[PDB]
């Protein structure tokens, strides 16, 4: 009795399909279960192989030539965005239980309808002279690496939806301790040629 | 739905530790799991009524768990392990007899093992103001919040725009990073965005505050140490909105 999720992270566009992938190993007929977990709240039922209904627009179809039960949706919506385990149930293990597939995390990026990348330098609300880089409004094209140097901090990007606007953002935050550090070359990594800084 | 107390708990190796699960009124069956970081969970133990059904995979050495009266549970860890850290999850399903029924879950409670209670620290946390050139060039006005230096990875950060929690226009790192990557006492850093139109941000009536819920050490801690002990408490910084 196993289940296995060969994948830790999927990343797809918004609109693009979705398949979340799940093959188990059982002798005899088994039952299968997709969960998830949305950010901040409790690992819940999504859906079961009994039924065909589609349940937030996925659907799983057990396939036993391939002891397969992928989770698939057409068109990645932002809300997707959570954590997924596949689970087998085992008949008469002590009781009824549930073996849990290692899990997969789902994330949905945004279409950005104009990209108008920045570097911008916002400075501290308390009198010290401490500053940060905020780079913000590039196109999901763009990836942000890490800092290769030790007092150098940069996050990784980060979307929000000002949904009052109907507008969405990327965004990354770089900041340091040195006399040395600028904005200018804060993210020495692959930036958009149009940058504004 | 089903309670877990404590929801975020440290400890020290060797220590031990209990967590309590409430379950779904009239569930007969009951269930343990631990879940660590990156994994599925595992099942630990699994009651029905009062009666342990499946405990083939306890670490009987050091976990233990009780449903005296067929309805809460508790686990505990005695003596507990560096490798202890995780998530513990609480479940509960009706127990009916036919096949795999609905498991419930509680919020689950996360436990850290450390080594030395003295690497504990508490965030400070900083705003930094929307920059001129962004509220030029796109009327919009960006707020960075940096929390910074605590240790473990126990906080919960938000916004809140004049006394009110808010989430549209708000982006939280799902990561801390590493304040000193090279170190496995490192305490973390964390980055959060609030935007808001160039207008409201311009209205000097706004108040504007990020908020660092975090969860250390607990009333029966010992601490000896000179500053202050690094108890579960709340870090904010705030500013005002400018013309």
């Amino acid at each position: 009795q196993r289940v296995t999720q060969p994948e830790k992270l999927l990343s797809v566009f918004k609109g693009a399909p979705v398949e979340l992938k799940c093959n188990y190993s059982y002798s005899g007929s088994p039952e299968l279960f997709w969960y998830v977990q949305y950010s901040r709240q409790r690992l819940q039922l999504l859906l079961r192989h009994i039924s065909r209904e589609s349940i937030k627009g996925f659907t799983a179809d057990l396939n036993k030539g391939e002891t397969s039960f992928h989770l698939k949706k057409p068109f990645a919506q932002e809300e997707d965005s959570a954590m997924y385990y596949c689970a087998l149930s085992g008949f008469n293990n002590a009781g009824n239980m549930l073996t849990f597939g290692g899990g997969t995390r789902l994330m949905v990026k945004p279409n950005i309808q104009n990209p108008d990348p920045a570097v911008y330098q916002l400075r501290d609300s308390k009198s010290s002279d401490k500053s940060v880089c905020l780079f913000t409004d590039f196109d999901s094209q763009t990836n942000v690496s890490q800092s290769k140097d030790s007092d150098v901090y940069i996050t990784d990007k980060c979307v929000l939806d000002m949904r009052s606007m109907d507008f969405k953002s990327n965004s990354a935050v770089a900041w340091s301790n040195k006399s040395d550090f600028a904005c200018a070359n804060a993210f020495n990594n692959s930036i958009i040629p149009e940058d504004t800084f | 739905g089903v309670a877990q107390s404590p929801r975020y708990k440290i400890i020290e190796k060797r220590q031990s530790v209990a967590f309590w699960c409430n379950p779904i009124s009239g569930h007969a069956t009951l269930y343990w799991y631990q879940q660590i970081l990156g994994q599925g969970p595992k099942l630990l133990i699994q009651f029905q009524n009062n009666g342990v059904v499946d405990d083939s995979q306890l670490p009987k050495d050091r976990f233990s768990a009780e449903r005296l009266k067929g309805v809460d549970s508790t686990l505990k860890i005695q003596p507990a392990k560096l490798e202890d850290s995780a998530v513990y999850l609480c479940a509960s399903s009706l127990g009916g007899a036919g096949g795999a029924d609905t498991q419930y879950f509680g919020p689950g409670t996360r436990l850290t093992v450390l080594e030395d209670l003295k690497n504990v620290f508490p965030p400070e946390v900083a705003v930094f103001e929307p920059s001129e050139a962004e509220i030029s060039h796109t009327q919009k006005a960006t707020l960075v919040c940096l929390a910074t230096g605590f240790y473990p990875d126990h906080v919960e950060l938000s916004w809140w725009v004049n006394g009110k929690e808010v989430h549209s226009g708000v982006c939280t790192d799902p990561q801390p990073l590493k304040e000193q990557p090279a170190l496995n006492d490192s305490r973390y850093a964390l980055s959060s965005r609030l935007r808001v139109s160039a207008t409201f941000w311009q209205n000097p009536r706004n108040h504007f505050r990020c908020q660092v819920q975090f969860y250390g050490l607990s009333e029966n801690d010992e601490w000896t140490q000179d500053r202050a002990k690094p108890v579960t408490q709340i870090v904010s910084a705030e500013a005002w909105g400018r013309a």
